[PDB]
């Protein structure tokens, strides 16, 4: 086994997203093929946008509701995505049953005697499990070829109320997933739970951390194109006043963010190179 | 003991699962035989769709994998099955029991005197619990099949099981059929996404026989049906089990025990 | 010391049991005998049959109950078992014992005084211990030639009814093992609890892995034989609407189906080879 | 530390007892004499039975094993006892002790004033149970004798003695011997199975004066016999210790130190 | 460093007394002196006598409530006593202190307005140790030549009674360490506990594990003796009915068994043989 | 790193006190200057008596061990003390601190409507006790000495302080002075047998400037004396805090540091 | 890597204040400087003063109630502070929020009927912390030539009460840290709690434990100066009766204690000398 170390980076400025790819080539006598351990780390940022305190009736808010990541090589050539990292999650949890029962008497004396009896069933269950903000499971359009990941918003607590989600329901206060109160007696764009009560995820940065692994064909070309997306689904969370209460909504991916790299990867000499970028900005 | 390692990989467009196997050639000089270590990863996609009847479009119904398929079989007499994993195994759980009694007195200055006498039992049950659980439905010498088996689910207000009825079901929060059923962080990422195999075979091989055999691998799901559509200002839910069964994409690879060669010979579906 | 290893196989497609035995021949110069470590793994089917639906009044199922393996040398050979796993458990468990006394007295005052006095003495005793759907205890029959195992039905829970046995005997609904519903208004053939309700290895398959060591003296036989046995006792579990209620009585080892190989071991080779099998079906 | 092992296995058909015996010459060139170490293990039968009384049919007899014997003797005065396991050990119990008080006020607008006061005190003791306990009975130069004593078990309603007369009765659930006692899956292993000894011995042996020794190994069951019948519409239960003592099988071992060579030199009972 | 080791052993068949040494010379390049490991072990029967059953009226037992052992060297030799386990343990236990403060108030409407408010103050402590039925600490007669240790019931609880002691004293029950019943309508000699009850080293054998490490000078004696003794104090337990209660007295050390065993020690040839021995036995 | 060890052991009959020391010469080739490591072990007994008064036998006087004293010094302006162990540290404790609320409704058919509300608070402190307390005293270039202290002692009706007067005294159980006082297994190991000190110095000497330093190590005691006696169908109970002090034994230890020679020059009392 | 060590101490036996300072100088070949593992340990009185129990209506008492460490080169030389231990600890703290809802309806039967309905909303946070008498954290004067420790009174507990410190203030009552008896019929000057029940750290010898390293440029002097300073302050703690209750008041710093040592530190042949030495006493 012999171990040939790169890396190679890409900025997008604008939509504050950074790519830092860690490349390890392995030659393994064993094994027919060359393989890359491929590290994906970096920065994209949320896109938060702070409300405006100055909105009375309505006001709104964007924050960053869901990550995606993915790993890509070329249908044309002889480079496949062998193995990555993390996988989905069969979910494991602690449960506790416990069954009990009670009886009893009383007696007491005065002029007359008197008494009782009581006699009680109890029954229950208790569920113990991980709680996070937000969730990391694969992209559907995972393949031989490709990886991707998907980090959305899971579980967000405002305070004792929650947990709340991109598509929380309540059939008069609509989603309230950042309203500060039901019945506030404020201007709108000061109504939202203060931005510290937010999960670091939806008002910060992610900091990916995922890895592949890549074979290739030794008979294969002696350079291939491997293709990196780092991209942000912006939700648009607003809430009004109608009179009487406070309610509020949740639009997904109402912005979008993404930065898509190609770079260019020399199995012969263990050289990669930043070929391509591409930055697209969607709005709705 | 020197290892010589294949992979392969490939994906069924139409059924959107990936298989990523590592075949690794293990020769073992304290040992009679060839021997073969299959290692049978990838990614199975939930294929979680959402969508309206078509001749009752306002009938809801919500398409989601029950189960998970996972089997490696052969066809070769000079093959053995010699291990894999995993095995089903004994369920455990930790037990505790308590019995008690009390026996008050009491006075009052009325005046009264009081007396009582008790007694308590209770019981509780701890175990573990997966989203899914993992079966060994059939093996031998030829072959093992596995299924991984929806089995139970964190909901507010308690676990629900995977046979429950009602289960994804929500009071319509829209028109769309996704309303008609929970969002995707009320569902389990072997759900929402889908599942990742992890599974293992060790196979022997005997020799001076003839050099190639062929493994079938078939990865695959059975897809469960879940209604939901509003009637007289209130909810009707209904479920059926086995909808789509044996949703299943078969690998057929050729193994040269020899030249330590892996091809794949065929993919059903494409 | 060295180690020479080698496998051998046998099914019963027909019963669906199957044997995988992994050997390890070990040369030791500090003993003065063969030694060989001998895994038994593979399959035992739990010869489940699902309940007719369309029974009414009266309703059976056939469930896999108890799993019998056995390794055995021949009488006139010179090869014992001296050591197995697992073994007997001399079972452990955690007592917690509580004495406990409280003492008070209470006053109240108003035009006219008022008083009083509480005084109350608790105990209790709490046993913390595994529980266990199936148990693996040593068969009676073991010796100095054989060693085999009964892994037989333990504590079954029907959900938080229970534990349930192959002889639970309720005075009034017998044996309430599989029994869904006391009371219930539906037919026989779906009043049994659901199948996955159900113990895995009641229902699926039971994966053995035992292990034996048997010694070989240096001076007999370059060959001899080894005999295994799969075996499975399914029971007849039935239940009857009487009129009024539900009752439910379980029949042991109502079917049997029974696995039998010999193997020739070859101890100067280090080879092994399947000589023999028997294939036995009892029915009550 | 050079090693040199022997090992030896036999059966006593009669009474149901498996001896497997390791036998492992230590030659310590640190050390000042000859020694060994010898491996006492095997299975011991419970040989629990359930009967019918010959002269009254309608009496139920359950015998089974209350103690397990298991020793290791010698004659030889050039032998030495010098190490054993397990020795006989200090209980231990984890304690937590409580002291508390309460002083309430209170006011109601009847009106009254109201006053409390109140103390409590709650021990609780915790603690390790076995089913059977392990004891050294005896041991000096030339061996040592251990039993294996039933001690506690598990029951629906709390732990229970060994030494509790109703133990195992139950209310008939047949007319059969088996019915009157409780099922399989109530039974601890060493009840239902029996005991699979583990028990080792170091002897040392003086250089000199003679290269063979003779060694009495001893396992058996003292067996109890509890009884069950049905008079005036109640369960009528009765028990016997020591019933049946002493139910051993003695094999005879002999050891030539100098060509470390081990011989079986007899058993009874066969 | 270099290693020699050796063994010798000591027989007191009349008092079931029996003393195993283990010896470990240490040649040490390091240290002027010859050491030597010496751990002791073997047998000291409890002495145990049970009472007798057709005892009306008063009855007696004897237990092992007590064992002493002891290891020596002589006045005139070169021969100390450097260092020993076990030592004198500086106990150590866990506590909790809780304050709590609880306040709160009621109402209720109906003809006429009601009310209420109730307060209260909790306190408490808790206190988290070992307990153990017999204690080991060091004989105060230990010295630069010699080590002993008393091995003395400690804590000894009769069901959910106790713990009791060797000198526990109820102003009306006595001692009632062993007694069954306060007022049980039995015989004397069947009001004891039942002996499986007892502590196992109040009915059983007391096996000895200690050790001490010695140091010789090397222009000393090549032979040196050393003395090792094992003893058992028996104690008389008696209980009596007075024609209302029974009552319990524990006479301590009522008999004394005493096995003294003199070694010679080669520390030139690392030879060590047993010399002389002496049995003692103590009645009151 | 070489170690030259000696060792020098004593006993001073009159206090019932041993010294086991333990002396190690390190030769670090990477350090400045010679060095020593003492290693101060052994056994002091805690002298616990019980008797009747002189004047007034009716008085039961129980003197035991409050204090057990440990220093070393020396006058060798050549050597420094570079490290002791053990040292004084800062004493830690684990919170745990509780707020709530209730806020409950409830209705009844008298009929009658009520509401309820409550507020709760509580703390928990938890921390680790010894029997006794070790403390440094004083140190310096020259020497250190150590305090171990009477702290805090298991009772069965919760922990209770050395300093508590009414300690160890008891309702008598007899005449004798020893039944006025508690029984053997409810007093401490350091009170019942004695203390088995275990502390650690080490010590350079500057070279050039003389070869020979002596070294004073000092064990001992501080008793306290605890009366007690019947007066009025009543126990009346008293304690003298530093009763007995500075019960001593001090030994002179001459170290030769070139000759790694260790002699016992004195020992005051015998 | 070459390692060479040494030690130097200084004593002021006025003070009770003692320095052991162990030097490790490291050679490092990858590293174009000399480095200094410095280790300051010793002792530092409490400078404890028991209160006159003769006193009366008045009294008071000293405690050591806070301890100061520094070590620091000149600013001249090329000896830098490039790290040390302990630094300021980002405390961390575990958190349990609990919400909890119960609701039940009760019925009686009679000749006449009754009925009722039960239903109630609990809410609780719960918070777990270490707690420690004494805190240490870095002085704020701390640079590159310098680095200082205060170990500071920080949460003293009387009994059940407190956590007190020096700057506690009950309106009434005052500062309560030593204070016994808020309405105690006894002398001032016995009025105080035990002192055994006061930390350690006040009534007794704080020995500190620092370490620093530091780092010496090759063609700066041969010869440089580190300057060691262990310092004291004490606080003078009193109370006094009012004719209805007890106060008490804390004054701090009200006496100073401090220890200055300066070591000539020889980089070249990696000895280390004490040079100057300066105690100052300082009283309000």
């Amino acid at each position: 086994v012999t171990l040939y170390k790169t890396t190679a980076t890409a900025d997008s400025d604008k939509f504050k997203i950074s790519q830092i790819l860690t490349f390890n080539f392995i030659k393994d006598k064993s094994y027919d093929k060359d393989t890359l351990v491929l590290k994906a780390t970096g920065n994209i940022n949320s896109g938060f946008v702070k409300p405006n305190p100055n909105d009375y009736d309505f006001s709104k808010l964007y924050w960053g509701a869901k990550y995606n990541v993915s790993i890509s090589s070329q249908s044309n050539d002889s480079v496949n995505v062998v193995d990555y990292a993390p996988k989905n999650q069969n979910e494991e949890f602690q449960v506790q049953n416990t069954l009990g029962y009670t009886f009893g008497g009383d007696i007491s004396i005065s002029n007359g005697l008197s008494g009782g009896l009581n006699g009680n069933t109890a029954f229950s269950e208790t569920i113990n499990y991980k709680q996070e903000s937000y969730r990391t499971t694969l992209s559907r359009n995972t393949n031989y070829k490709n990886v991707g990941w998907g980090v959305e918003a899971h579980k967000i607590m405002n305070n004792g109320w929650g947990p709340y989600g991109r598509d929380s329901f309540h059939p008069t206060y609509g989603n309230e997933l950042f309203l500060a109160g039901r019945q506030s007696s404020a201007y709108a764009g000061q109504n939202f739970i203060a931005q510290h009560q937010m999960p670091l995820l939806s008002r910060s940065n992610f900091n990916p951390e995922f890895l592949s692994v890549l074979s290739h064909r030794q008979d294969g070309a002696k350079k291939s194109k491997i293709t990196v997306t780092y991209q942000r689904e912006m939700d648009l969370y607003q809430i009004c006043w109608n009179g009487f209460y406070w309610a509020g909504a949740n639009y997904k991916n109402f912005k979008t963010r993404t930065f898509k790299s190609t770079y260019e990867i020399d199995w012969e000499n263990h050289k990669v190179k930043l070929l391509d970028t591409k930055e697209t900005e969607n709005n709705k | 003991a020197e290892i010589i390692k294949r992979t392969q990989d490939i994906t069924s467009k139409r059924l959107a699962i990936t298989q990523n196997i590592q075949f690794d050639f293990v020769k073992d000089k304290k040992y009679n035989k060839d021997a073969l270590v299959v290692k049978m990863q990838g990614f199975i996609s939930s294929r979680t769709t959402y969508s309206d009847l078509k001749k009752y479009p306002y009938i809801k119904r919500m398409i989601w994998p029950f189960q998970y398929n996972i089997s490696l079989k052969t066809k070769d007499s000079n093959v053995d099955l010699i291990n894999y994993l995993p095995k089903n195994k004994i369920d455990s759980a930790d037990v505790s029991q308590k019995l008690g009694y009390n026996i008050g007195g009491n006075f009052q200055s009325a005046p009264s005197i009081g007396g009582s006498g008790s007694f308590n039992y209770s019981k509780t049950i701890s175990y573990n619990q997966k989203n899914y659980v993992t079966e060994v439905e059939s093996q031998n010498s030829k072959g093992v099949k596995w299924g991984v088996k929806a089995n139970s689910f964190v909901t507010p207000n308690g676990q629900v099981s995977a046979y429950d009825q009602y289960l994804f079901a929500q009071d319509p929060t829209g028109p769309a059929a996704r309303d008609y059923f929970v969002p995707d962080n009320q569902l389990p990422p072997l759900i929402q996404s889908g599942f990742n195999p992890s599974f293992i075979t060790t196979l022997s091989h005997e020799r001076g026989k003839g050099d190639k055999s062929e493994f079938e691998i078939t990865y695959g799901r059975n897809m469960d049906a879940t209604y939901a559509y509003v009637t007289r200002h209130r909810l009707a839910v209904d479920r059926k089990h086995d909808a789509f069964k044996n949703r299943n994409v078969t690998v057929k690879y050729e193994v040269n025990w020899k030249t330590h060669e892996v091809k794949i010979k065929s993919i059903t579906p494409k």
